[PDB]
DNA sequence: TAATCCCCTTGGCGGTTAAAACGCGGGGGACAGCGCGTACGTGCGTTTAAGCGGTGCTAGAGCTGTCTACGA
DNA sequence: TCGTAGACAGCTCTAGCACCGCTTAAACGCACGTACGCGCTGTCCCCCGCGTTTTAACCGCCAAGGGGATTA
């Protein structure tokens, strides 16, 4: 073919938009889907996971460290507000806990 | 003079509302015989000391040390009986009415035989060491345990007071009165009634709790019944007791002897009589050294001890087998078991109820699943009580088991 | 006193049938002593309760003792003797005791009805004079029956007399209003004038203090025109500004004496001092909260200092402690409190001169109130108040020197660079 | 045999106070071993479906996949 | 030497515990257990490790939120120690086994 | 290594022009890589139950845009929805 | 069965939709739907709070059932 | 408006949920966490019409709220 | 799609130190009991607005031509 | 690159939409007795705190194997 100017290059961004209908026509929801929808949720993916890694690098700040470790993922998405709620039930790998100190649990 | 006289109704007031007796005089004493139980006591005229006529009868002091309290006289007794007195005992009887202010401020003075409360030379009552049958004390705590002798009428129970700091004193000649082999002793035994760890041995009429702070006494005449029955996971067993009276801190009442066993109570015992006596007492059951399950090797004792027959927990298996469930009742959830002739609910507080004293029973419901079954049992005395929080399931062998005992479901 | 008599007799002979018996005229318990039947004042005894079991019941009958009449001052002239605390009786049921008992409830009303605790102020000089303040649609609360009483309200030389439709003068003098207050119909429900008292006055049923006059400005009917709103502002404005005037004719008589301060709704927060959040408001001399029913009015005069409470994070209502002058008043919590107007209310108490104290702590405010009525330097002995803030204590270690991680971390990092793609 | 007892009290009680809780009762273990083990063999049940589906004779971490799917309580990163 | 005082050694563990997310568990006896239970269900089912590894952490997982919510328990009871009733109750809300 | 279709590397890209030096654990990377698919499946399944509901075929991206306000809350919802629409648009322009 | 009442509550439902989007016509029929969706959420909403007070041991209740069991039931 | 949720009708659903002694600020307090249960059913439901395009609202669109919702029961043919 | 295999899982283990368990010393915190004041439930007057029988009222859900344009 | 799902009119018609009486059953509030929430308790008791024993779980190292991935 000709030169592999991508609808994700002409989306601008990254995410394999051509696969991604591909991995679309595996579900195979529809007997037909639109060209954007590919497009539009792959969008969406890549905001988001773009704030997330926002929020990561806020704390790797606060950690001061390098290397992003699990355990900064509760320290932004159970500190987070709709994706808290959103993934209430979702449980996280080597996240930790945040740290939930109760005041009746100190002394005079 | 004239010899005699009669009255075959007139009271004497013995240790509450005790019933008529048989006045008759005699011109030394008198011969008082129970209309009741022919019981006679003789006065003589070396005995006499004091007589005073209130609201009435001949309310006698004698040097017996005796308070002859007799009552169900009339007015002008007061003439007639001493009528019979008049020629000898230089004592006539006052219209006292020792106190009638209402007013609390008065000495308490130890009697020799009484106990009298006076209101500035005004009493009100001068009450003997037999009318009490036990006795504590306190700050400001003065405990006067009072067990009627089975009259239906009125009866007094207790009374306790604000006595002062009795400085450089207590409760001296109060605490002066009548005295109420240990066989076995037990070890470590986790009281619910009271709640704690204390352990009870084993008198001859009789058992005692020995504890840290109390220290109770659990007689063979106040027993009602044998109660065995387990814990739902069967890891503990619910050592019960039917009782009557219970017994006090002036405050709550034991009504049910409840104790707490595990599976694990299995250990020997080792009783203090001589293997001839234990079946001289026992009469071939319960030797001298048994073994085994505490639950049950302590409850054979029981047994004998209350001859009477053993209450057995039920073959009803409600939700997932279990032989009862927990019911939300009066700020607290907890177990119904099934009985033979009762439903008893453990644990706080103690209820039992009998099949046939049941009128009816009815049920209430919710809408949705969870436990929205609310069921309530009237009995025949006109009394219901309210037991919710019930699973469909749980309907289906409530409603099986009361239709098994054939009661008025009221629907 | 119980008897005086032997013929003061008992209404029935009862020890030849042993039963119970309450003499009430003479307002006495007579029960058998063991056979004793004696009487008792029942203004010496506390009360009575019932059990059963079968039916055999005990009846609890507890005496007035110290322990019961006090706490172990004294109306009870002696202090040393020995008293009785309670009795028990047993009967059972083949009934009257529950029958007696019931009867012993009002004999207990009857008493402090016949003995209750008996504010008588001057009769108002009533003067039909020039500049008479009145007005009209004026209502009072609390009112003189249970019914939302009707009338005006006419200012005089030494104070105020709301007369109702059927006459009723409310007599309200000038030494006996603490705080007499306004508040406008500002996107309101009424428009009042309230004037705190210093004397709980007798009238209707009861004694009142906190007595306000107003009149509604609500809306909702349950039977787009413009002309709606524009009929609501003639009744608003075209009606304040007449209220105002009347404000001019109440204090063309005090000359300001008897003030009506502005309203700071500004400062004015929906909080909870009577434990219903409404729109408190400070004014000149007096945060108030005579918005609604009832109105909370304090004495800013009377307040030794100011302890904010639940200042801490999750706390958007937060709480606030009165530190009183007057410690023999009880010490309100103005609660559910916006974080926003913090410093708008500490500003006011920099208007206020107090300075001022936080914290998130609580303790028993009562009991801090028996330390410090012993001695108003007493607690002052403890650090004053600086016993809110903290003071630590002393310990070991706080052993986080090895605070630390993975020395051996994961060695995840950058997965690769070769890639490609298709279609 | 017994490795229901492989848990040790030391170890629960780790987990309790990472758990963040105050004080021990010793009553609490068997009860946390039995309502552990049932969950556990709630997902083992279909786990063990999902590998009948695929016919072999080991268990992988697709299994959990779709067992958490079914929980509602899923994991992140362990597609492998 | 001075035994310490009550809670501040548990806070200083809980402090220490905050940070930290790896196994309280051992391998392989929580392995015995669960090939032990797995036999149970059925026989010749091998595992691996990984899924046996993301397994002890979910199960600890589902245990941390339940220890929490029987903390916020304990808050409502009131009380220094723990309870057996909540956990119960706590399925009663979570409808778990009835 | 493990040559298969996650993706991966546009995190290697994405971290790098808002973090141009912070390390990741390639642990996150797998974690983000699942996570993209766990929502993923919430669209698409909710995407096909829509088009069965108005009994129509196709799926465009008025259907994926209800069910994102459907499952995002918000400014971020709509943040993704203008980030959305600018690509569908430029697509649009391609 | 039916404990609340038909139009002070749907005037009130009605009275939502403007928040989200004016200008809307409804199903009658809906609306009782709603009302079974409501009391569904009301009356279990309403067993473990009576659950929590008894084991507050109380025979009153307060708002710390409230808000424990829905963090317990994960809402919030 | 939300006034107009009954004191005796909160009591009727109160002794069928079998509680007996209430207090007053549970009343105000349940007021705001109906209008939650209320405004997820709603808004989604809303999103329903506007994707069917229409100016009426069905119980479909509640049929289908509650899926997502996690809250599903029945009675009227689902 | 039947052979092929190498890329995974296993039985029991040499070492030995940090972790598991019983107990002694002692101490920390539930808890039922004592009041003691208090607010929501019951009886009841009062409002009074809501379910229903009836009006007039009109704008929105529904299916049929159509021909087409974006997915296949 | 052939194809058919659906947006654009269009008719049908009807499910509501907003009120006026009837009336009539349901909610508001006043007064009040009280069951239950709340503060102090005192008593016993049940885990810290190591102490000591132990002990077994994990690294380095061994072979054995086996079954799922991987190739036309």
């Amino acid at each position: 073919r000709a030169k592999a100017k991508s609808r994700s290059s002409r989306a601008g961004l990254q995410f394999p938009v051509g696969r991604v209908h591909r991995l679309l026509r595996k579900g195979n929801y529809a007997e037909r889907v639109g060209a954007g929808a590919p497009v539009y949720l792959a969008a969406v993916l890549e905001y988001l996971t773009a704030e997330i890694l926002e929020l990561a690098g806020n704390a790797a700040r606060d950690n001061k460290k390098t290397r992003i470790i699990p355990r900064h993922l509760q320290l932004a998405i159970r500190n987070d507000e709709e994706l808290n709620k959103l993934l209430g039930r979702v449980t996280i790998a080597q996240g930790g806990v945040l740290p939930n100190i109760q005041a009746v649990l100190l002394p005079k | 003079m004239a010899e005699t006289l009669e009255f075959n109704d007139v009271y004497q007031e013995v240790k509450g509302s005790m019933n008529d007796g048989r006045l008759r005089l005699s011109r030394q004493g008198i011969i008082f015989k129970n209309s009741k139980t022919g019981k006679v006591d003789n006065i003589q005229a070396g005995e006499l000391t004091e007589g005073i006529w209130r609201r009435h009868g001949l309310k006698l002091l004698t040097k017996n040390g005796h308070v002859y309290k007799y009552d169900g006289f009339r007015e002008s007794e007061f003439e007639k009986l001493s009528d019979f007195f008049k020629t000898h005992y230089r004592l006539e009887l006052m219209e006292k009415d020792l106190c009638v202010k209402g007013w609390n401020w008065g000495t308490v003075k130890f009697g020799g035989q009484l106990l009298s409360f006076d209101i500035g030379d005004q009493p009100v009552f001068e009450i003997p060491l037999s009318n009490v049958s036990q006795c504590t004390t306190g700050k400001n705590e003065v405990t006067l345990e009072f067990h009627q002798n089975d009259d239906a009428e009125v009866s007094l129970m207790e009374v306790r007071f604000y006595v002062p700091p009795t400085q450089x004193x207590x409760x001296x000649x109060x605490x002066x009165x009548x005295x109420x082999d240990a066989i076995c002793i037990f070890r470590e035994l986790q009281c619910l009634t009271p709640r704690g760890r204390y352990d009870i041995r084993i008198y001859p009429t009789f058992l005692h709790l020995h504890g840290k702070t109390f220290d109770y006494k659990i007689p063979y005449t106040t027993v009602l019944r044998l109660f065995l029955l387990p814990h739902k996971d069967q890891r503990q067993m619910f050592f019960v007791i039917s009782l009557d009276p219970p017994i006090k801190q002036g405050q709550t009442r034991y009504h049910f002897l409840i104790l707490l066993f595990s599976k694990d109570e299995d250990i020997s015992l080792t009783l203090n009589m001589n293997e001839e006596e234990v079946e001289k007492r026992f009469e071939g059951r319960l030797t001298k050294n048994m073994s085994g399950s505490l639950y049950e090797m302590v409850s054979r004792v029981m047994k004998a001890l209350v001859n009477r027959k053993i209450t057995v927990p039920g073959n009803f298996q409600g939700h997932s087998g279990a032989q009862c469930i927990t019911c939300s009742y009066k700020a607290s959830s907890g177990l119904l078991y099934p009985l033979e002739r009762g439903f008893i609910y453990v644990h706080k507080p103690p209820v039992h109820i009998r099949f046939d004293e049941i009128s009816f029973v009815n049920f209430a419901r919710g809408t949705t699943t969870t436990r929205s079954f609310d069921f309530e049992i009237e009995t025949k005395q006109g009394t219901q009580y309210t037991f919710s929080s019930i699973e469909r399931e749980e309907y289906g062998k409530l409603f099986d088991f009361v239709n098994a005992k054939k009661l008025n479901i009221k629907n | 006193v119980s008897y005086k008599n032997p013929s003061l007799m008992p209404k029935e002979p009862h020890i030849r049938e042993m039963k119970i018996y309450i003499d009430k005229k003479y307002e006495t318990v007579i029960m058998p002593v063991f056979g004793i039947a004696t009487p008792f004042h029942i203004a010496t005894i506390k009360n009575i309760s019932m059990s059963v079991e079968g039916d055999y019941t005990y009846l609890r009958i507890n005496f007035y003792c110290p322990g019961s009449a006090l706490g172990r001052g004294n109306i009870f002239p002696n202090p040393e003797a020995t008293f009785v605390k309670e009795i028990t009786y047993r009967a059972s049921n083949i009934l009257n005791l529950q029958n007696a008992f019931r009867i012993i409830k009002e004999v207990q009303k009857r008493y402090k009805x016949x003995x209750x605790x008996x504010v008588k102020q001057d009769s108002l000089v009533i003067n039909l004079n020039r500049s008479n303040p009145k007005l009209k649609d004026l209502y009072i609360r609390p009112n003189i029956a249970q019914k939302r009483m009707q009338g005006s309200l006419e200012a005089h030389v030494n104070g105020f007399r709301f007369t109702s439709v059927r006459g009723d003068k409310v007599d309200i003098l000038y030494n006996n209003i603490k705080h007499a207050l306004f508040q406008p119909c500002d996107g309101e429900m009424i428009i009042v004038l309230h004037f705190h008292l210093k004397n709980a006055i007798m009238f209707g049923k009861k004694r009142h203090t906190d007595v306000q006059f107003y009149t509604e400005v609500g809306e909702i009917t349950t039977d787009d025109d413009l002309y709606a709103e524009q009929m609501e502002r003639e009744m608003r404005h075209k009606l304040k500004t007449a209220f105002k005037n009347f404000i001019e004719k109440v204090e063309a008589l005090t000359k300001e004496e008897l003030e009506f301060e502005v309203p700071f709704r500004d400062l004015g927060f929906n909080g909870a001092p009577y434990r219903s959040t409404c729109l408190l408001q400070p004014t000149s001399s007096a945060l108030v909260n005579a918005t609604e029913w009832p109105p909370f009015v304090v004495t800013l005069d009377e307040v030794e200092l100011i302890h904010f409470e639940r200042v801490q994070f999750h706390l958007k209502n937060f709480d606030m402690v009165i530190v009183y002058k007057d410690y023999s008043k009880k010490v309100t919590m103005i609660n559910a409190i916006p974080v926003a107007s913090l410093d708008p209310i500490k500003e006011w108490l920099n208007s206020c001169d107090l300075k001022y104290t936080e914290g998130v702590q609580s303790l028993n405010w009562t009991k801090i109130m028996k330390t410090i009525v012993d001695d108003p330097e007493g607690f002052f002995e403890q650090g004053g108040w600086s016993f809110l803030x903290x003071x630590x204590x002393x310990x070991x270690x706080x052993x986080x020197x090895x605070x630390x991680x993975x020395x051996x971390x994961x060695x995840x990092x950058x997965x690769x660079x070769x890639x490609x793609x298709x279609x | 045999r017994d490795n229901i007892q492989g848990i040790t009290k030391p170890a629960i009680r780790r987990l309790a106070r990472r758990g963040g809780v105050k004080r021990i009762s010793g009553l609490i273990y068997e009860e946390t071993r039995g309502v552990l083990k049932v969950f556990l063999e709630n997902v083992i049940r279909d786990a063990v479906t999902y590998t009948e589906h695929a016919k072999r004779k080991t268990v992988t971490a697709m299994d959990v996949v779709y067992a958490l799917k079914r929980q509602g309580r899923t994991l992140y990163g362990f597609g492998g | 030497p001075h035994r310490y005082r009550p809670g501040t050694v548990a806070l200083r563990e809980i402090r220490r515990y905050q940070k930290s997310t790896e196994l309280l568990i051992r391998k392989l006896p929580f392995q015995r257990l669960v090939r032990e239970i797995a036999q149970d269900f059925k026989t010749d089912l091998r595992f691996q490790s990984s899924a046996v590894m993301a397994l002890q952490e979910a199960c600890e997982a589902y245990l941390v939120g339940l220890f929490e919510d029987t903390n916020l328990c304990a808050i409502h009871a009131k009380r220094v120690t723990i309870m057996p009733k909540d956990i119960q109750l706590a399925r009663r809300i979570r409808g778990e086994r009835a | 290594r493990s040559r298969k279709e996650s993706y991966s590397v546009y995190v290697y890209k994405v971290l790098k022009q808002v973090h141009p030096d912070t390390g990741i654990s390639s642990k996150a990377m797998g974690i983000m890589n699942s996570f993209v698919n766990d929502i993923f499946e919430r669209i698409a399944g909710e995407a096909s139950r829509l088009a069965h509901y108005n009994k129509r075929s196709t799926i465009t991206s008025r259907e994926i845009q209800t069910a994102v306000r459907l499952l995002l809350p918000g400014e971020l919802a709509k943040h993704a929805v203008s980030e959305g629409t600018k690509a569908v648009t430029k697509y649009t322009s391609s | 069965e039916l404990l609340i009442r038909k139009l002070p509550f749907q005037r009130l439902v009605r009275e939502i939709a403007q928040d989200f989007k004016t200008d809307l016509r409804f199903q009658s029929s809906a609306v009782m739907a709603l009302q079974e969706a409501c009391e569904a959420y009301l009356v279990g909403l309403f067993e473990d709070t009576n659950l929590c007070a008894i084991h507050a041991k109380r025979v009153t209740i307060m708002p710390k059932d409230i808000q424990l069991a829905r963090r317990i039931r994960g809402e919030r």
